[PDB]
């Protein structure tokens, strides 16, 4: 489906203070009332998904739906990927070079034949529940913000913070989810896996390069954010 | 400061400044040359008066009433309430760019606009001729209503009315600035100017001209002396030139600010200081006098006018 | 243009242009700045000389601080000086004022100056000189009672 | 220094602005965390027991502080080689990749562990690149690596049928052939086992003692350069202008304590007009203030040459307090004169309504008088009637015309 | 306009025009002053009654 992003898509430019002020800035965000993609209907084709300027995940899971994600160029034979796995208490960050098939599962724990890498990135785990994530690459930098604020996206403003970063500099030109069931499915090439579970959507909207002003309150939280190229009065 | 607007706490650089030439002993004194400027200013038009001069302490001067205009003992700043008002209207060291305070504070010339009305309500206008000569507020209207053709008798025989206009006029000119905040514009938009001309410069300091950074330090520590040298050069001409466009406005500015107040030194003489047969450089209409107020970047005139009114067809040969 | 070949040489003459230029267009701009600062005093000048010189202006301190009589021009080698005459007045006294004067059921009022007293007297005077007069029908006017 | 700036030998009377304060930084301090990472270098030099040179392990590190600090581990090193690089100053060198290969061999067989080098070590075991750009560290073992009955444990290749290329790896254990026939995979006459074993015993010779040789290799290649060594660690000045250089941001002046909070993830801060305020402590979390200390203009004012010499100094839109009669005005601080309480007639304009002057002694200092006092009886029923004329002059200076100039 | 007069149908000129600062900001604040200046002057004299 399509949905309109009506007023979020924000998050903080840099890493500095201001108190009650007013920035302007030229970057990467993602476009105010634009035409986002809603794929709630989509339970397990289509595959192709770009990562041109970024991706803004949006998800309304009720309690560990979505198992991680995958970004990658082609998804083929010797191509730098790196696939984000977000258990329990633990998460996990591998780039490695191996194919994968059309929807790879975790319930399963081997998604590829072989990963033969020695990349060791390991931080805090990351996962009324939406939870908003802004996917970047630049300079060498895979950048990536969460946030989870309650509550289907609602009139209200939410910035989105940096937590970590990662120097890596790939062509990633590939998106997939990683959906969490209950039967076992072994056979890559079949495509059909559809169990009945909780609520499973993914939104996929694409960044553009526009020009923002956001207003600091005291305390340093955005609390206003507006463009500049869809409103005469913006 | 020309050597630390351009050069921020490094000693190659300003070593590499002197090369340019005698801008950085030019730009400084165009700028304490502005200052000077604008510290005579104000001793054109508010220190016109010779000597203070006090209100007695009765506070009859014939049915009129003063208070708005008077300074207020009660308050710790001897003000009166109009100035009190206008000063809660106007809205008011980095990189080397100081604020010098003008010689003049808000006292002094709060001093000088209330010696004045002292001599333009006791002495009418003597005080701003000559020796100060004493003379009754009501036969100093009647001069006044007689320099412009009006006989006394409508003075001496209706000036209860009379008063309690100028009473009302004096209870409304609060209201009436109270109001539309944008009166209150001229002392305030140069103001801003300054908030558009002192901040607008450190905005343009982030700026590489050119550079691969804008801070030295980075482009001493990164790239090599002798190839660097080029970009440092570089940085020094865009800073000295946007000092020097800085400079150049500063200068319109000052001499725009200072025929403005050659023209309000010159309303003051014409207006205050005695009766002007002038159309309307003391107010329009008839012009009977004139009280100023002070303000922290300016002075506010206000005229009393005698106007008709009612008038009747009739027959004239 | 001697140690260095023109080839070789090009950028700096170039940058030597461009700094001359730019100290030139700074001395431009403040001969424009200070010429019109010029052409404003003597516009000024021209005014004070017209209402000054050519004939008796009433306003107060355009002709000099006080009463203006007249003005004389002196000539300078980049200005004018003029010499203002002043009838200042001096010397003044304390006497008694009243608006007008109740007689025969009139109130008559002064046609030019005011009167003053001296203690059981009367007379009429202006507002620059002292000239005791008596009061008489032709400086004075009636305009109603004392009421 | 009023001569000099107005280039002049007789000065006149006023304030002339000459240069700027300004206080010079004592210490700079730099303030860096304390450790996040380190180098398991504990591991490829201290482990129980290392592996053969034809099956020698590679340990990469890239997500460790490169802490090369080699000393502690058997100081007395036998041989200590550098290519490309120097000794000391890899410590404060950052690469893309930091590959460690480890084996053990023989005491004269050290020497072929260098780029250029032919042997059996070098071309069938472990061959080193022409352009190699690392360390070599080597260390007696014999104690650890060597037992009474003989220690067969480490074994290497003798023959081979080609010279292996730079960084290459080969654990196949195929019988060489050395005759004309391939010997279907059997040990015989012409039918050779590649590897062999050494035996390594204490009462050897320093020849053929083992030794445990590391090899650092290291390469650039053009990537983000996450490993780095140490820094600096320093302490914090306050209520005193120093130079920090905190996380890479670089200035001057003083930190002083705040009490504004700020968001766990945000450490730098700016003002309004993008000037750097404030800054997170990467050793404590703590805020603190970035407020320049004294700084401003000094002025002098001089009565003078043709009366006196007596001059005073002024700091202007500066506090005193810290670096003759001192007195704290609202348009700056001036020394050298005295503050009178008598006002006079202003002649040397400071600031807020201080003016200066020569008694007739020394520079004087006072508020500026508007004038005298006079009050005037106003009454209902009194007048000032003049009496005297009196004729004055006023003269009016007015400039007309400029001097006509052209470029 | 400073992105047109400087740069003529050009993308990486006006990228880089923007490195400059904000010269053209108060450029065209100046010419809009002057402009509306311009515009009261001629109500002043002939607008008096
Ligand atoms: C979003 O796009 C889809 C197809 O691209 C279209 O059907 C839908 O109407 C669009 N939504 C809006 C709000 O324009
Ligand atoms: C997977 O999750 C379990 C907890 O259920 C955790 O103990 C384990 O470390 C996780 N594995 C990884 C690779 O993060
Ligand atoms: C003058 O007006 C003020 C308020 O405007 C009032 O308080 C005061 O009593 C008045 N005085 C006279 C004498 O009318
Ligand atoms: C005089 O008469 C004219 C019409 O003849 C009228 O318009 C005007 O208002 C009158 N004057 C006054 C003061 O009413
Ligand atoms: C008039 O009297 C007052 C006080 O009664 C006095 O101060 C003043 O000097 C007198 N006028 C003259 C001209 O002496
Ligand atoms: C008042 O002045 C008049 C002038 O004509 C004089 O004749 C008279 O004696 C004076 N009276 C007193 C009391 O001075
Ligand atoms: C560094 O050590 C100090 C002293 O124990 C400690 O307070 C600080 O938290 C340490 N830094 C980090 C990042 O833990
Ligand atoms: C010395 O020369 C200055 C220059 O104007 C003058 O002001 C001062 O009065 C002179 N002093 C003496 C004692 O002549
Ligand atoms: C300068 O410092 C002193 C010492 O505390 C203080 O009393 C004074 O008020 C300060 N001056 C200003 C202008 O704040
Ligand atoms: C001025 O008065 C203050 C306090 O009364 C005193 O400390 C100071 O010495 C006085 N100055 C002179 C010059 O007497």
């Amino acid at each position: 489906s399509y949905t309109n992003s009506f007023t979020r898509g924000v998050y903080y430019p840099d890493k500095v203070f201001r108190s009650s002020v007013l920035h302007s800035t030229q970057d990467l965000f993602l476009p105010f009332f634009s035409n986002v993609t809603w794929f709630h209907a989509i339970h397990v084709d289509n595959p192709v998904l770009p990562f041109n300027d970024g991706v803004y995940f949006a998800s309304t899971e009720k309690s560990n739906i979505i198992r991680g994600w995958i970004f990658g160029t082609t998804l083929d034979s010797k191509t730098q990927s790196l696939l984000i796995v977000n258990n329990a208490t633990n998460v996990v960050i591998k780039v490695c070079e191996f194919q994968f098939c059309n929807d790879p599962f975790l319930d399963f724990r081997v998604y590829s034949s072989a990963n033969n890498c020695t990349f060791e990135y390991v931080s805090q785990p990351f996962l009324k529940n939406l939870r908003e994530f802004v996917f970047k690459n630049i300079d060498g930098y895979f950048k990536i913000y969460s946030k989870h604020t309650p509550i289907d996206l609602p009139q209200g403003f939410s910035a989105l913070e940096p937590l970590v970063d990662l120097p890596i500099g790939i062509n990633i030109t590939r998106f997939q989810t990683l959906l969490a069931l209950h039967r076992s499915y072994l056979t890559p090439g079949d495509s059909s896996s559809g169990w009945t579970a909780g609520a499973a959507a993914y939104y996929v909207g694409y960044l553009q390069p526009r020009t923002f002003l956001l207003k600091y309150n005291e305390n340093g939280t955005i609390t206003d954010a507006v463009d500049c190229a869809l409103d005469p009065l913006s | 400061d020309c050597t630390m607007y351009i050069c921020g706490d490094s000693t190659e650089c300003s070593n590499l400044l002197l090369q340019y030439g005698s801008f950085c002993t030019q730009l400084k004194r165009a700028l304490t040359g502005i200052a000077v400027e604008q510290d005579k200013n104000t001793q054109e038009v508010f220190a016109q008066v010779k000597q203070i001069y006090k209100t007695p302490p009765i506070k009859y001067f014939g049915g009129f009433n003063f208070s708005q205009i008077l300074p207020d003992p009660s308050k710790p700043s001897k003000r009166s309430p109009i100035e009190d008002l206008l000063f809660n209207k106007v809205t008011l060291k980095f990189n080397g760019l100081t604020v010098l305070p003008p010689l003049l504070t808000d006292e002094m010339i709060a001093q000088y606009t209330s010696a004045l009305l002292a001599g333009t309500i006791t002495s009418g206008w003597t005080f701003g001729a000559g020796p100060a000569l004493q003379i009754p507020f009501p036969m100093q209207m009647a001069y006044r209503f007689n320099g412009i053709g009006v006989t006394q008798n409508v003075l001496y025989e209706n000036q209860k009315l009379i008063a309690n206009q100028f009473n009302s006029a004096i209870g409304k000119i609060q209201d009436s600035l109270s109001s539309t905040p944008s009166a209150l514009g001229k002392l305030q938009d140069v103001v801003n100017h300054n908030a558009q001309a002192l901040n607008t410069l450190v905005k343009q300091l982030s700026s590489k001209f050119g550079a691969i950074s804008s801070v030295l330090n980075d482009i001493l520590s990164r790239l090599d002396p002798p190839e660097a040298e080029v970009q440092i050069d570089r940085l020094i001409t865009g800073r000295l030139q946007s000092l020097q466009t800085y400079v150049t406005q500063q200068l319109i500015r000052a001499a725009e600010i200072r025929a403005s107040a050659n023209l309000a030194a010159t309303k003051m003489s014409e207006c205050v200081l005695g009766q002007s047969k002038r159309v309307d450089f003391c107010g329009k209409g008839y012009h009977l006098m004139s009280f100023p107020q002070s303000a922290p970047h300016g002075v506010v005139f206000l005229h009393v006018t005698y106007v008709p009114a009612q008038e009747k067809n009739f027959t004239t040969a | 243009l001697s140690r260095l070949d023109p080839p070789e040489a090009e950028v700096q003459i170039d940058r030597l242009i461009t700094g001359r230029l730019q100290s030139l267009q700074t001395y431009v701009t403040q001969q424009l700045i200070r010429a019109a600062e010029i052409r404003a005093s003597a516009n000024l000048a021209a005014t004070k000389m017209s209402e000054c010189v050519l004939g008796q202006s009433k306003r107060v301190d355009f002709c000099g601080k006080g009463y203006h009589l007249m003005s004389f021009p002196q000539s300078a080698p980049h200005g004018v000086v003029f010499l203002h005459v002043t009838y200042v007045p001096a010397q003044e006294k304390n006497f008694t004022t009243a608006p007008a004067i109740c007689h025969d059921g009139k109130a008559h009022f002064p046609r030019e100056g005011v009167f003053v007293s001296n203690g059981t007297h009367w007379f009429v005077t202006q507002r620059n000189f002292y000239e005791p007069q008596i009061i008489t029908t032709d400086n004075t006017f009636v305009s109603g009672n004392c009421d | 220094e009023t001569k000099c700036t107005l280039k002049s030998f007789t000065v006149e009377k006023g304030i002339y602005q000459t240069s700027n304060f300004r206080v010079q930084p004592t210490e700079s301090i730099v303030r860096f965390p304390n450790i996040t990472n380190l180098c398991p270098f504990d591991e490829v030099f201290n482990a129980t027991r290392f592996a053969s040179v034809y099956a020698w392990n590679r340990k990469r590190i890239s997500n460790c502080v490169a802490d090369y600090s080699v000393l502690y581990n058997f100081a007395p090193f036998f041989a200590f080689k550098c290519y490309g690089v120097s000794p000391t100053k890899l410590n404060d060198l950052c690469f893309t990749n930091v590959y460690a290969d480890s084996f053990v061999i023989r005491g004269n067989e050290v020497s072929q562990i260098a780029p250029g080098q032919t042997g059996n070590i070098a071309d069938y075991n472990y061959k080193l690149p022409d352009d190699f750009t690392g360390c070599v560290i080597a260390w007696n073992s014999n104690k650890l690596d060597s037992k009474v009955g003989g220690n067969y444990n480490y074994l290497y290749r003798l023959f081979r049928k080609s010279n292996l290329k730079p960084f290459e790896r080969d654990i196949s254990t195929e019988i060489y052939q050395a005759g004309n026939k391939p010997c279907n995979g059997v040990a015989g006459f012409n039918c050779y086992f590649p590897l062999r074993s050494y035996g390594f015993r204490p009462t050897y010779g320093v020849g053929h003692q083992p030794y445990r040789v590391v090899v650092l290799s290291f390469e650039l290649l053009h990537a983000p350069a996450t490993v780095c060594g140490p820094k600096k660690s320093t302490n914090l000045v306050k209520n005193k202008c120093v130079n920090f250089n905190f996380n890479g941001l670089t200035g001057t002046g003083v930190l002083t304590e705040s009490n504004k909070k700020f968001l766990p993830f945000q450490q730098f801060g700016r003002d309004i007009a993008d000037t750097t305020d404030a800054v997170r402590d990467p050793q404590t979390l703590e805020i603190l203030d970035i407020t320049p200390c004294s700084f401003g203009g000094v002025s002098v004012i001089t009565p003078g040459t043709n009366t006196s010499n007596q001059v005073a100094v002024l700091y202007q839109g500066v506090n005193c307090t810290e670096v003759s009669n001192v007195f704290q005005t609202r348009a700056g601080c001036l020394i050298g004169a005295e503050y009178v309480n008598n006002s006079y007639e202003c002649d040397i304009p400071i600031g807020a309504g201080i003016c200066a002057s020569y008694q007739t002694q020394s520079i004087i200092a006072y508020t500026m008088s508007l004038g005298a006092e006079n009050s005037v009886a106003y009454s209902n029923n009194s007048i000032a009637i003049p009496t005297n004329f009196t004729i004055s002059v006023t003269t009016e200076i007015l400039p007309v015309s400029m001097t006509k100039t052209s470029v």
